[PDB]
RNA sequence: UUGGCGGAAAGGCCUUGGGUGCUUGCUGGCGAAUUGCAAUGUCAUUUUGCGUGGGGAUAAAUCAUUUGUAUACGACUUAGA
RNA sequence: GCCCUGAAAAUGGAUGGCGCUCAAGCGUGUUACCUAUACUCUACCGUCAGGGUUGAUAUGAUGCCCUGACGAGUAGGCAGGCGUGGAGGUCAGUGACGAAGCCUAGACCGUAAGGUCGGGUCGAACGGCCUCUAGUGCAGAUCUUGGUGGUAGUAGCAAAUA
RNA sequence: GGAAUACUGCCAGCUGGGACUGAGGACUGCGACGUAAGUCAAGGAUGCUGGCAUAAUGGUUAUAUGCCGCCCGUCUUGAAA
RNA sequence: GAAAUUGUUGAAAGGGAAGGGCAUUUGAUCAGACAUGG
């Protein structure tokens, strides 16, 4: 019911996340996910930190460049999420998956394009108050991603011209609202009404 | 008349299956706006077309339709079992289908 | 011999059928199909066309109009599994339709001038009802489709 | 041109051949039954091949007639071919394959003549 | 067409000025059938070969030869109008 | 009760995997939903059983017809059939105007063993039915004899002064 | 004090939507509705309309896609080993 | 003048075997019709 849906990020529970995305790209639906670096896991950061290091000590003895791959990015992170998920291997599968893009921070197309909240993988909304929890970005650093500052910086940027560009919205949305008035009180205003409108 | 639509949208998700078995015979269809079997209820019985394109003309056509029909609801969301005159190709579960507004018995 | 011959052969008698017991009654049609009543038509040529129903034909068909002048469907047969039974309706008392019949459709190019002569005679009649009503007969002249958004089981017509 | 018949069904379109006939030229798709003590196609694992068995037979009425709806009678000349005089609308002819070119024109004509079927006409046909 | 802004993958955004089509804001005059009671009836975007008229531009790489900072063979690195 | 300590092994790794924390965890309750070659109803194949019917009246009485039930299978028993060399009988069978044989992601019959046809190639003999007869049916036996591959343009073709 | 409702159960109470099937082939049977002649949903589908022709449709075959599928033969309590 | 095995031509597929089953898309190929006044 979109073309392309784009979701953000932020405040969502990886796992849950994971799996509404990946039934959507099953059935079709082209899904865009952004700012993958403030995405969260439940329980504290030393207990994710300690998981990815279980995750790195696997690697193909005979040559750990055949082995599995340990991919230290937010976005990436999360795609692995997302692709144990979804049979990979068969056709349909890799059709699925390209339905797919992930981001950390908001680059461009998309940054002038609206975003989606997922409720049901929304931690505020799902996690029990009290219970400790891990912001992704912060985890991948520590695993050795290397943009955290990058994304930090060009992000404050853009956040800037959105503010800005909300703030024209608002104004006009003030003259619209204004303007209106007259006619918002009318005959035709009260016909509307009756039918709902 | 930017729109001429008189068919809801629906996807086609699978075959009837158990986990490892499948069933091309009927075909699983999710109809665009139904959540529950209670509503899916409405459906039953009219007609889906898949729509595809092809190179060979044939009637001079590229575009070609297998038809069939919603035949019972699925589960607890609305999904939809559907048979059709052949059996959806299989490449297909992902894609778009069209499921009409009759036989109606409005 | 290249093969030796049957010791049979069936009869070729073909046999009578059974005096089959399936004798032909009515179709009593649903509560909303009521003449006057307008009408989505969901397929054929004139799909989406919004459609005053006159009258219920022989052959189970439902005499169908239009009226041309407001939106050029001639009077017509539809068939009723094919048709959304609106809730409006006009009064349809002022107009003739006892000729209308299935012989009269019947296949005997051209246009017969009777035809042409017959829907000027209900249509006239017809759409000095539907003029009773604001915006009726732009209703009847426009289209009808799905929006996005719009869940048939859900929505009144 | 035959009696009636009701739908033809067949049940089992495809052929049965041999297990491994598709791997070993030494191996003909001849159907032979599998007897090996471990065999799966013998002990019937989902996901191998069928094996012929009584359940696949033939609707008694629909049995060996060919799509046109006559039992096909092989046939190497004319005396041959007029068995079927009386049972037109049932059988149908089929000449030989050792009848000569000349001996088909004439089992041709007289088939024609007495209104039986030909079920491989154009048999040595010249043209 | 006047200004501007956008480098995270900006390849898009805002703006000024006229011109042109449409305008269902509203009131008229015509048209539609016979595609025969549903079935095939709106055209999308990718490549790629050709066709016309305009603007445009006018190289190199490989083999062979050669160096030994290189080399099992390929490969590498040099030189030659 | 849950949780924590007590709790040490060798390639990297398994609540099946992802991942899940007012659970997607633990105890309990309530509904709905998914799905077996099972159960219910129906068609068709076969097997077994019971029953009817050549009384004069065209073509199968080991037949035709009606009805009910039943179907797993190694070793193994029985049955009904498919196919081969030759033999008696018969179709006054097919054939140099093309026998047999061979080739053919061409056709048709049969649950199957198989049968049948077209087209191509070929050149001298061959087949159906009732019987008779066996030196009668292959995937295997480190089976026999022959023929052929991958290996592979590979190992190599460097002792004895040139 | 007089009710209602829930819960559970019964109706040879009335109705809507959807799906699969349509074996059989003159007549014999049991009934039903009729004052009647007749009618019928009563020992298995009919009726009306339409569509297809270098085609609708079916067989085969190749390939893709979903799910599934270990190497046969052998001896063995147990073999993909 | 078969098979194994091979050359050339044509068609097709091929991200650590290939082959098989049920099903259908797509391409190729093959059918069954048969008759009604002019």
């Amino acid at each position: 019911v979109e073309p392309v849906v784009v979701i953000d990020g932020k405040g969502h529970l990886v796992g849950r996340l994971a799996s509404v995305v990946a039934k959507q790209l099953l059935n079709g639906q082209k899904i865009v996910v952004v700012r993958a670096e403030e995405l969260n896991i439940s329980g504290e950061f030393f207990r994710n930190k300690l998981k990815y290091h279980d995750f790195l000590r696997k690697a193909t003895a005979f040559n750990k460049t055949r082995g599995p791959f340990h991919f230290r990015a937010p976005s990436r992170i999360f795609y692995k999420a997302l692709r144990g998920m979804v049979s990979h291997k068969t056709a349909r599968g890799k059709a699925a998956l390209e339905r797919l893009k992930v981001f950390e921070g908001i680059p461009p197309p998309y940054d002038k394009k609206k975003r989606v909240v997922v409720p049901q993988a929304l931690r505020v909304l799902r996690l029990k108050p009290g219970r400790k929890y891990t912001t992704l970005g912060k985890l991948s650093t520590s695993v050795g991603w290397k943009y955290e500052d990058v994304v930090a910086k060009l992000e404050a940027k853009r956040k800037v011209s959105s503010a800005e560009y909300y703030a024209k919205k608002r104004a006009f949305t003030k003259k619209v609202a204004s303007a209106n008035a007259t006619a918002a009180e009318s005959d035709v205003a009260k016909q509307l009404a009756a039918l709902g409108y | 008349a930017e729109s001429h639509r008189l068919y809801v949208k629906g996807k086609h998700l699978s075959y009837q299956r158990s986990k490892r078995v499948n069933n091309p015979n009927v075909s699983l269809i999710k109809i665009e706006g139904v959540a529950t079997p209670q509503d899916a209820q409405f459906y039953l019985g009219k007609r889906i077309a898949y729509v595809y394109r092809a190179s060979k003309e044939v009637r001079g056509s590229k575009i070609r339709v297998m038809w069939g029909k919603v035949t019972r609801t699925h589960g607890n969301s609305g999904v939809v079992r559907a048979t059709f005159r052949n059996n959806l190709p299989a490449k297909t579960f992902g894609a778009s289908v069209r499921i009409f507004l009759y036989p109606s018995n409005i | 011999s290249a093969q030796k011959a049957p010791k049979w052969y069936p009869s070729e008698d073909v046999a009578a059928l059974k005096k089959t017991r399936k004798a032909a009654r009515p179709q009593k049609l649903r509560a909303s199909l009521v003449p006057g009543t307008v009408l989505i038509l969901l397929a054929g040529r004139f799909r989406g066309k919004r459609v005053v129903y006159l009258k219920h034909l022989e052959d189970n068909t439902l005499l169908i109009s239009g009226p041309f002048k407001v939106n050029g469907v001639p009077l017509r047969r539809v068939n009723a599994r094919y048709v959304i039974a609106t809730s409006t309706k006009v009064s349809v008392e002022g107009v003739n339709v006892e000729k209308f019949n299935v012989e009269y459709f019947a296949k005997e190019k051209e246009i017969k001038a009777e035809r042409v002569e017959d829907q000027k005679v209900v249509d006239k009649a017809l759409i000095a009802e539907i003029k009773k009503t604001p915006l009726l007969k732009q209703y009847l002249s426009a289209s009808f489709s799905l929006k996005n958004g719009d869940k048939p089981h859900m929505l009144k017509f | 041109a035959s009696l009636p018949h009701p739908k033809i069904v067949k049940k089992h379109t495809k052929k049965f051949k041999r297990h491994h006939s598709d791997r070993y030229h030494r191996v003909a798709e001849n159907w032979r039954k599998q007897k090996g003590i471990d065999s799966v196609v013998r002990r019937r694992f989902r996901g191998n091949i069928s094996q012929p068995k009584i359940g696949y037979g033939s609707n008694k009425k629909t049995k060996f007639l060919s799509p046109s709806g006559h039992k096909t009678f092989l046939v190497a000349n004319v005396k041959d071919l007029e068995t079927l005089t009386m049972h037109t609308k049932t059988y149908a002819a089929e000449i030989a394959h050792n009848i000569s070119a000349k001996n088909r024109v004439v089992i041709l004509a007289r088939a024609k003549a007495l209104g039986i079927k030909v079920t491989n006409p154009k048999g040595r046909l010249a043209l």
